[PDB]
């Protein structure tokens, strides 16, 4: 049960004609703001996106990401030519915070350049990784020196993220706790090894996240059950599938259980054929 | 009021300690806290700068304790000498949602004057006109400021000179045809009063931020007596 | 330094023929963030095809999801073609009902 927040930032240089700048916010799991290249504002996606902040306090926020983006642009683009560093630039900005039963956080700010870390905010000031191009200090001796810019930074992952994701918490709560039950299909698909059968449990439509999936015969559960990943679906709910290797004819007697939160204690229990 | 000194008038035997009291009003997550020094001359002096997210500031004799709460920023002067009888004013630079650029202004407090106990002078008559000229080496060219000191209150910023725009942006209030400045940034740029009143009578400095270190730098200040 | 897109299809309700239903494209693991994503119906474009915001993972490689309406037929095939720089050609990644 936790619900960090992530603040996203994709920024795209091609030539030193062409840039973007978008940016994405998670709760969770799930997302309560977008911002694009194209706006002059951030885009609430639910409700509760704006938690208990008032307008004046939304509208401070929306005033310093509109500067941000500005001067970002600005700022890469002469320091990139400074250096003579070849297009295209592509940056990544992960940053937000974590709130905890003790009224403590927890916050982080990450830059990623082409893919690999370089540097990140901790504390009050600015570190590399320990791979980094050696060029990364030049831009972080100026982003030290930059009171504004340092200030501004700790303003908002200290002190204002922490009481915004509380607000989202206490305002979202009902959506946030909602659940979502899945629904299971089942498959075959011919295995790699001859005379075989791979058996395929298909479980998509939960939420939260959390689930158990098991192939079964009686009370016995199947060993060689396979999970895969967790792919999204775009109504907010997950997709999962399970497989099962078994020899044709053996099919029979096997069945998929699944236990899920918002299943009421019932586990559902698909037989096969 | 923006910034607050309570004590208007303070007096100390020399070879001890006097604390000047200031209090402050901001907003900002960010800011600095400066404080100057007046001598009789009314040459404008910086004594020490005190940083928002910065611990207590100490240079030399002066020392700030800073208590950021209470929005309570106090200078102490350790071992007071004669020369140390002056004004002292208290300042805050506040920021914009683009950061600290160089036409920020500096806001005083109305000061303090401290008794230690044991430039160019103008007149002019109603109606006629005044050219303040201002000499300053160094910092920065790029924007000055123009300042008016009147005795009861506290020093005011008038105007600035752009000259990226090379035009002058008056400060709220204030009605076009007062004030304005001829020259270039070499020390041959002046101020003109136009239409003397007996009100216009004070102290007027030039004022810029340093390079090196962000502080204001006052040139030394002129003196303007109008007579009826 | 540039990472290939991953490509899988899938269904979000049980595949059952002549009743509408919703059909997710979801590519990952690839860098840059520029990609062009179709969904084809018989080899033919389909016109409407939503997408969402693209994101990015812990290990900063990026991920999409596209999704669009579609009825399942005995016939009818359906496939996701994505044109991304790490690759010469264009990988097409057919639906499998059965998968
Ligand atoms: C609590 C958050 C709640 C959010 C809820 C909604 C979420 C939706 C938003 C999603 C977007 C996610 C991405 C953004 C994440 C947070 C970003 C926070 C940005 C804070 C910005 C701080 C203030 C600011 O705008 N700084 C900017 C403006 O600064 C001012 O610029 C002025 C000139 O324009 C002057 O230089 C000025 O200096 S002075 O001397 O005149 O005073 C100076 O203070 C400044 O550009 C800050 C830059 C920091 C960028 C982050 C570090 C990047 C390092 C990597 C780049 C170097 C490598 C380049 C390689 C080619
Ligand atoms: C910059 O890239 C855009 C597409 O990213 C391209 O259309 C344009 O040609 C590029 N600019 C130049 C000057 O090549
Ligand atoms: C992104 O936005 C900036 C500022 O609004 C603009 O100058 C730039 O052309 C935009 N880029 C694209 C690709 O639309
Ligand atoms: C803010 O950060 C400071 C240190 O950076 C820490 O002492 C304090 O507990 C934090 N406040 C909150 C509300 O997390």
């Amino acid at each position: 049960r936790l619900f960090p927040l992530r603040c996203l930032q994709i920024s795209s240089f091609a030539n030193s004609s062409w840039t973007r700048t978008d940016g994405l916010a998670w709760l969770g799991e799930l997302q309560t703001h977008s911002w694009s290249n194209d706006s002059d504002t951030v885009r609430s996606l639910k409700p509760w996106s704006q938690g208990t902040f008032s307008d004046q306090q939304w509208e401070t926020l929306q005033h310093i990401f509109r500067v941000y983006r500005s001067s970002f642009t600005r700022d890469v683009k002469e320091f990139a030519k400074m250096l003579r560093l070849s297009y295209p630039l592509e940056l990544q900005v992960s940053a937000g915070c974590e709130v905890h039963p003790g009224n403590a956080s927890n916050n982080f700010f990450h830059v990623a350049f082409q893919g690999k870390d370089i540097l990140s905010f901790q504390g009050t000031s600015w570190e590399p990784t320990q791979e980094a191009p050696l060029w990364v200090n030049l831009a972080i001796q100026v982003l030290n020196q930059d009171k504004w810019t340092r200030e501004t930074v700790q303003w908002l992952l200290n002190g204002t993220c922490p009481q915004f994701v509380s607000g989202l918490l206490e305002s979202g709560k009902s959506e946030l706790k909602k659940q979502e039950k899945p629904v299971a299909w089942l498959s075959s698909v011919p295995s790699s090894a001859h005379g075989h059968r791979q058996l395929v449990c298909h479980v998509s439509g939960f939420y939260p996240k959390p689930v158990w999936v098991m192939w079964m015969r009686g009370d016995q559960e199947q060993q060689g059950t396979h999970r895969g990943d967790f792919l999204p679906n775009a109504d907010e709910t997950w997709y999962l599938q399970a497989t099962l290797d078994v020899e044709a004819g053996e099919e029979a007697g096997l069945a998929c259980r699944v236990k899920h939160s918002s299943l009421g204690g019932q586990d559902i229990i698909l037989y096969w054929s | 009021q923006k910034v607050t000194q309570a004590q208007s008038s303070v007096s100390m035997p020399v070879r001890k300690a006097v604390t000047l009291n200031c209090l402050y009003e901001t907003s900002w997550w960010s800011y600095y806290i400066f404080w100057y020094k007046q001598l009789p001359s009314k040459e404008m002096i910086f004594l020490i700068r005190q940083g928002s997210d910065e611990q207590n500031a100490k240079s030399g004799r002066y020392s700030v304790n800073f208590k950021k709460a209470a929005k309570s920023v106090a200078l102490t002067i350790s071992a007071l000498q004669l020369e140390d009888s002056a004004k002292y004013f208290c300042a805050l630079g506040e920021p914009s949602y683009w950061g600290f650029p160089r036409t920020t202004r500096v806001i005083f407090g109305k000061g303090t004057r401290v008794t230690v106990e044991p430039t160019k002078s103008v007149i002019r008559q109603t109606g006629s006109s005044a050219e303040i000229t201002c000499d300053l080496a160094e910092g920065s060219t790029g924007y000055i400021h123009w300042y008016l000191h009147q005795e009861g209150k506290a020093p005011q910023r008038l105007l600035y000179y752009d000259s990226y725009t090379s035009s002058v942006v008056l400060e709220s209030g204030i009605s076009p045809g007062k004030y304005d400045t001829y020259g270039s940034t070499r020390k041959n740029l002046r101020m003109i009063l136009r239409n003397l009143i007996e009100n216009d009578s004070g102290v007027y400095y030039c004022a810029t931020w340093d390079e090196k270190y962000y502080k204001k730098l006052f040139g030394s200040g002129t003196k303007l007596i109008i007579t009826d | 330094i540039q990472k290939t897109p991953q490509i899988q299809v899938y269904s979000r309700h049980p595949p059952e023929n002549g009743k509408p239903n919703i059909l997710n494209c979801y590519v990952t693991q690839f860098h840059p963030p520029h990609i062009e994503i179709q969904m084809l119906k018989n080899g033919k474009k389909i016109p409407k095809v939503e997408m969402s915001d693209m994101s990015f993972s812990k290990d900063w490689s990026f991920y999409i999801l596209a999704h669009t309406e579609f009825t399942p037929t005995e016939t009818d095939t359906y496939a996701c073609r994505v044109k991304h720089a790490s690759m010469a050609e264009p990988k097409t990644v057919y639906w499998d009902r059965d998968m």
